[PDB]
């Protein structure tokens, strides 16, 4: 859906999957999206449902992870105005062939 | 103007029609999976449209401010929940996530509300179910009494699995199912057996109980609740021959008496007094409704059709019309796969032949009746649509898949009915299904309806999104709910019966109360329509000095009583004599020479016998006798082998054939018992009328059999690479060029057959029988829907739509022939009974008159057998215990036992063994105290009644019981001796039919039925035994494939009547069938040196399999429904008679 945050501030923007029976590691990435650009924001791994996400890319030190539900939810500090587009949360299951995207939430920061 | 416009258009029929289109086409929305957008304000034009409904009705009646509204019709209350929940939820919030989607079905079951004649039939289904209440409770006592025996006895039997070795430890190598033996890819873990005649295990895999349970878990003998789900699943035999397979194969294969009574107890009386009393409650309804209704163009036109009218109507035309019809049926039945065009063009010309003579006498017979003054017989009109469509689809050549119209020539056979009654019987019935009935099957079909979309909003997200736990490749199986086509299959699929393999994948994905109740709805539900239906179409359709000297002795010889006792004893031990025929007979040689012996003076004492009959008879006499005939027959088989075994040719194609003969000699025994000779003169009497009928539906049956071979036969044909049985996908092979460039290449793709096909008209009426009995139809329906096209590789549900091709089948080929079958079969069995004069046919004479001391003995009751204890302490005591205070608490108590018996489970604590234990010490002596009493205050007799009796017995059974429970730990010891000894205390449980009658009444019916199911019984067992010797010579060596395994096979006698059992319900003999239509390379091998025997070959001849199966189906067919008549006549005349 939309998002509205003041410039300056901070934003969570959610992310939570679940799993009927459990999974083995599953791959994460959260993508933005403007008309211009593309970024890989944060990139991760899970071992299983009982574990904590692992990060192995991050590509913006204002993105951190919330920390645990399945949750890859990630807060976004000090928001600039160029943080305004389309962010999207993937998660993929190598072992059950499956990719899931999550509805793109589309971030407006405001003045 | 305010009240007057409301109430007028309220009833008028134009807003009840307006209503009733609206109900429909949101029917038809709700149809969807995930509607789009646009669909959403259709919805929301839908809840105004019934908003506006519902206000014209408060409008009507609440005007004015009038103390209330419409309130006092059920129906008004589900219009006002249904509107409610739409306009509480259009409040934005109702849970978000949302699991209320369901409770929108519901404005579809408003359809019963408007439908104008729908009401009544619900109120009468219901009026039906009222009457099936001690039915209910008597089957709940019986499943939970034998789910009690099967709990302990298979206590934890289930679990047993076959553990391997490894490379301080325990309770953690049993477990993670990768130590234990996977039978080649069937994810279930096979069964052991420490026992002898249980389930074996391979080299090195010990029998040890630890894992989960067979199939997900669900299937176990232990936490007697699934004690009962299993026994509820043996009641109606669904897939039951699984349960029976794992459990002889972990308990051992002498249990399958607790499966023979099960089975014939549960799967058989219960069922049976279900129709019944449905049957009951039916006819009396409609005997109550009767009663209650019982109180120059035109100048010229007409002289050229002068001449032409007066042609046809005196000759034998329309006798050729027949003959020509009968003969194109020939030629389009003449259809197969293969064919040479030097086949196909005569088939062409011969079906251009016979639309060209059809239509010139349609065109020619039509100008002697006037058009319009033509259409008007009935029979006309559907000439001429079938001419008229023959023409048409003739010069069209372009419907791709759409060929079906080759198969609309078809229909033209039902011109028969003018002459053929019964094919008209059958017309008369399959046209009164959508007539007098068509509300009926609407009341059937909504409810498939609503059923179909309720399963599909429930569980349909589920299905996707735990795909993989009911998987192997993460995607959705054969049968699902996700759209809606696949869940109304389901529900087709649970109203035919098979309802439990598709449960299991249901409760695995969505919870087990919830699939759990709605399964069972259906099941219950849907089953008590169909079977009202059934029975509504069916009640309503039919609504010398010396020479004459020694020919005096031969005679009191042959009569002497001696004689036929020690003849009978002769055959009876002759008979046995072929059971010791297994595989292990060429490894005694002690018994192996003394039964050649035996087979050679049973020969000559059995030709000893015919020649004094021969003499002492005389031919006249003899050969007018159909017994002596069949008698005389076998002996002559006999003498033909033993002349050929004595001249000199010994081994030859026939004679090797002719020792399997010999499995004919039982038959000698049915002219010597009467009540296997009373049956067969109860089936030879009314076969005729069975043959009759038989032409009909094996007509009907050769229309769908040409069907399914234009539709099908060619298209089964599949490339799997033999590695893995693997089916080879559209995009690495699509057709055949492309497979035999494959094997060209040296690679391992087998160009297959389904084996069980449509590729003929006789393989035709095979897969017709698998579908039809719903045994085997999973395979045939797999490939058919597959069906891509002649000579290309099949992929997986392209032809999808076929579906419906089977389910019309199994509409019209198997509910309406079955229903014209049984409609016949009460015809004449009426007409035969009134014929007799007498009553009870399949009974003998000995036996009517031990029937009727037992019916006096039904209809009487004790007076005042109590004259009191004198005068003691005694006097008071019987004034305190023989109250019905005292009578009602005993049983209480009983039923306080019954549930601390319930409480039993497999791997309990020692504590709670203990405390059990003691409370059932407690309740033994307090059942003790009771009788001991009851001895004081009865102390003349105690033993009138047999009631009390049984107490005494059931007492001093669970006293012994109890004795030798410390035997077991002292003396001679075995545990499987333990559980068995320790099933007296369910002697207890059955005191609780003392005191609910009418239960009694039922199994009073049962000790009725008895006498007359023996002899029925005993003519099964010797067709049964009739055909295991014929298996356990032909069968005893075939490969051992899907249904044939070390433990259900042909080899020994014990291991054929366990198989013969089986299919005796006619279940699983499709597997049993599959590996003997084998017949050669690479399936087999020919020439196999294996063990034991001089035989070699490892698979049978499938003509002789196939007769084999389809003949024993048959029999037992017959057999079982004269049982099933024997039961319900019996339980008719009880009913009526009280
Ligand atoms: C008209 O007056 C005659 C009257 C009794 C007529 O009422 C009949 C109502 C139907 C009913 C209950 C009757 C006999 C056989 C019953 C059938 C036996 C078959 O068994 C099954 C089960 C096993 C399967 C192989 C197929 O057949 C059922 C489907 C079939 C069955 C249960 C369908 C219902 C039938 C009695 C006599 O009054 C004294
Ligand atoms: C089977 O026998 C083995 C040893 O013979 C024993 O350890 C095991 O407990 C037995 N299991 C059952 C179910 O009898
Ligand atoms: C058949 O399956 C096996 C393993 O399942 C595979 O190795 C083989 O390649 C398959 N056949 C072909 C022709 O690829
Ligand atoms: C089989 O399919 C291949 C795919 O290209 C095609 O080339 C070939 O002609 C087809 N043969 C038949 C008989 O359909
Ligand atoms: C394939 O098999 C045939 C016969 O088995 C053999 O002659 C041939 O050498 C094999 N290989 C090839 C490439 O044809």
């Amino acid at each position: 859906t939309d998002i509205y945050a003041v410039n300056g501030t901070e934003i969570l923007l959610p992310c939570t999957f679940s799993s009927c029976f459990g999974f083995e590691d599953l791959h994460f990435r959260w993508t933005y999206n403007s008309s211009d650009a593309f970024k890989i924001l944060i990139e991760g791994t899970v071992k299983n449902e009982k574990s904590d996400p692992k990060v192995t890319l991050k590509d913006d030190d204002r993105i951190t992870l919330v920390g645990s539900m399945n949750n890859i939810s990630i807060v976004l500090r000090d928001l600039e105005f160029s943080d305004t587009g389309k962010y999207t949360c993937h998660v993929k299951n190598p072992k059950e062939n499956n990719l899931q995207h999550h509805a793109t939430i589309f971030l407006q920061v405001v003045d | 103007p305010l009240r007057k416009i409301a109430i007028k258009i309220l009833v008028h029929s134009l807003f009840s029609m307006l209503i009733m289109c609206t109900i429909l086409t949101n029917c038809v929305f709700m149809t969807m999976s995930n509607p789009p957008d646009w669909t959403k304000n259709v919805e929301y034009t839908f809840t105004g449209i019934y908003t506006f409904e519902s206000l014209i009705k408060i409008i009507a009646r609440g005007f004015c401010l009038e103390d209330f509204t419409f309130l006092r019709d059920p129906w008004n209350w589900l219009d006002f929940t249904v509107i409610t929940f739409a306009y509480v939820t259009e409040f934005v919030d109702l849970g978000n996530v949302s699991a209320l989607r369901t409770f929108r079905v519901l404005r579809a079951l408003k359809t019963i509300s408007v439908i104008p004649g729908l009401k009544t039939i619900v109120g009468a289904l219901i009026q039906s179910v009222k009457k099936l209440s001690d039915v209910m409770i008597l089957t709940v006592f019986c499943l939970s009494v034998f789910a009690l025996i099967g709990l302990q006895l298979f206590m934890g039997n289930l679990r047993n699995k076959c553990i391997q070795w490894p490379p301080f430890d325990w309770k953690s190598y049993i477990q993670d199912s990768r130590y234990h033996y996977f039978l080649e890819g069937f994810l279930d873990a096979l069964l052991c057996g420490n026992s002898s005649d249980a389930g074996q295990c391979p080299e090195g895999y010990m029998c040890v109980k630890a894992g989960r349970n067979p199939n997900y878990g669900y299937t176990s003998f232990d936490t007697f609740s699934w004690a009962f789900l299993s026994l509820f699943r043996l009641m109606t035999q669904d897939f039951w021959e699984n349960l029976y397979q794992l459990t002889l194969r972990a308990a051992g294969k002498t249990y399958m008496i607790f499966f023979v009574l099960v089975i014939f107890l549960g799967s058989f009386y219960l069922i049976n007094l279900i129709l019944a009393v449905v049957a009951m409650a039916y006819e009396e309804q409609n005997q109550a409704t009767l009663e209650e209704a019982e109180q120059d163009c035109s100048p010229y036109w007409l002289k050229v059709k002068h001449v032409v009218n007066l042609v046809v109507m005196d000759p034998f035309v329309d006798l050729a019309i027949t003959i020509c019809i009968v003969l194109n049926t020939l030629f389009m039945a003449m259809e197969h796969y293969p064919m040479t065009d030097h086949f196909n063009n005569v088939l062409t010309v011969g079906n251009l032949v016979f639309t060209g003579i059809f239509t010139a006498e349609m065109f020619l017979k039509i100008i002697a009746m006037d058009p319009y003054y033509y259409f008007q017989e009935g029979w006309n009109i559907f000439d001429g649509f079938i001419v008229t469509l023959s023409l048409v689809e003739l010069g069209l050549a372009n419907v791709e898949g759409l060929s079906v119209l080759r198969s609309f020539r078809l229909l033209r056979v039902f011109k028969l009915a003018k002459s053929w009654p019964t094919l008209n019987m059958l017309i008369k019935i399959i046209g009164n299904s959508v007539g007098a009935l068509g509300n009926l099957t609407l009341v059937l079909a909504i409810i498939v309806f609503i059923f179909a979309v309720v399963g599909m909003q429930l569980f349909g997200k589920s299905y996707k999104d735990c795909v993989c736990k009911i998987a192997s490749d993460c995607q959705l199986p054969r049968w699902h709910m996700n759209d809606f086509f696949h869940s109304f299959l389901i529900v087709f699929r649970v109203l035919c019966g098979e309802w439990i393999e598709t449960m299991w994948d249901c409760m695995e994905v969505a919870g087990q109360a919830m699939c759990l109740t709605v399964f069972m709805m259906v099941m219950v539900i849907g089953n008590l329509v169909v079977l009202n239906l059934f029975l509504a179409l069916l009640l309503s359709s039919f609504s010398g000095k010396q020479w004459w000297n020694l020919r005096r002795t031969c005679f009191r010889i042959v009569e002497h009583n001696w004689f036929e006792t020690f003849i009978v004893f002769m055959i009876l031990l002759s008979s046995g004599a072929l059971a010791f025929e297994d595989i292990y007979i060429d490894q005694r040689k002690t018994i192996k020479t003394m039964l050649e012996y035996a087979d050679k003076v049973f020969t000559y004492i059995f030709i000893l016998e015919m020649l004094l009959k021969w003499v002492a008879y005389g031919y006249q006499t003899y050969f007018t006798n159909a017994w002596c005939w069949l008698d005389f027959l076998i002996v002559d088989v006999s003498l033909v082998s033993l002349t050929a075994n004595a001249l000199g040719y010994s081994e030859l194609g026939a004679i090797k054939s002719l020792r399997t003969l010999r499995a004919l000699r039982p038959l000698r025994a049915l002219s010597r018992f009467e009540g296997m000779r009373v049956v067969v003169n109860a089936l030879l009497g009314a076969i005729p009328s069975i043959m009759n009928v038989l032409l009909v539906c094996l007509i009907f049956w050769l229309i769908f059999s040409i069907m399914g071979v234009n539709l099908f036969a060619g298209k089964f044909y599949h490339c799997i690479n033999t590695t893995t049985g693997d089916r080879f996908d559209i995009e690495d092979v699509n057709n055949h060029t492309d497979c035999l460039k494959l094997i060209e290449r040296n690679e391992t793709a087998r160009w297959k057959n389904v084996k069980v096909n449509f590729d003929n008209v006789g393989f035709g009426y095979l897969s017709l029988l698998q579908v039809a009995t719903f045994k085997g139809w999973m395979d045939i329906m797999y490939a058919a829907v597959d069906s891509r096209n002649v000579e290309l590789q099949p992929k997986y549900e392209e032809s999808l739509y076929m579906y419906l091709y089977f389910v019309i089948f199994i509409i019209f080929g198997s509910f309406f022939t079955l229903n014209l079958f049984i409609g016949v079969i009460i015809d004449n069995f009426n007409q035969q009974k009134k014929k007799f004069g007498g009553q009870d046919i399949f009974m003998t004479e000995e036996q009517k008159k031990y029937y009727n001391a037992m019916k006096k003995l039904g209809s009487k009751k004790p007076q005042k057998p109590i004259p009191r204890p004198g005068n003691k302490f005694q006097g008071m005591v019987f004034d305190f215990v023989t109250r019905q205070v005292f009578d009602i608490s005993i049983m209480i108590l009983i039923c306080l036992n019954m549930v601390t018996m319930m409480v039993e489970t497999d791997d309990q604590s020692e504590y709670v063994t203990t405390i059990l234990s003691r409370i059932n010490l407690v309740f033994i002596v307090l059942f003790t105290g009771e009788c001991v009493l009851k001895l004081i205050s009865l102390r003349h007799y105690y033993f009138t009644i047999g009631w009390n009796i049984f107490d005494f017995v059931v007492v001093i059974l669970s006293i012994v019981g109890m004795f030798l429970a410390e035997l077991i730990e002292k003396y001679f010891v075995s545990p499987t001796l333990f559980r068995v000894i320790r099933l007296a205390r369910i002697g207890r449980i059955l005191r609780l039919i003392k005191g609910a009658k009418g239960i009694r009444t039922l199994l009073f019916a049962l000790m009725m039925s008895l006498p007359a199911l023996f002899n029925i019984g005993l003519l099964l067992f010797l067709v049964m035994f009739i055909y295991a010797i014929f298996g356990m010579s032909n069968f005893a060596y075939v490969k051992r494939e899907v249904g044939i395994d070390d433990m259900f096979n042909f080899e020994t006698f014990g291991n054929s009547m366990i198989c013969l059992f089986q299919i005796t319900t006619s279940a699983g003999w499709d597997g049993l069938l599959a590996p003997i239509l084998n017949s050669k390379p690479p399936d087999c091998d020919p020439n196999k040196v294996n063990p034991g025997s001089s035989v070699k070959g490892d698979c049978g001849n499938p003509s002789v399999g196939i007769f084999f199966f389809v003949s024993y189906i048959i029999i037992s067919f017959l057999v079982v429904v004269n049982m099933y008549i024997a039961v319900i006549l019996e339980n008719f005349s009880v009913a009526t008679e009280e």
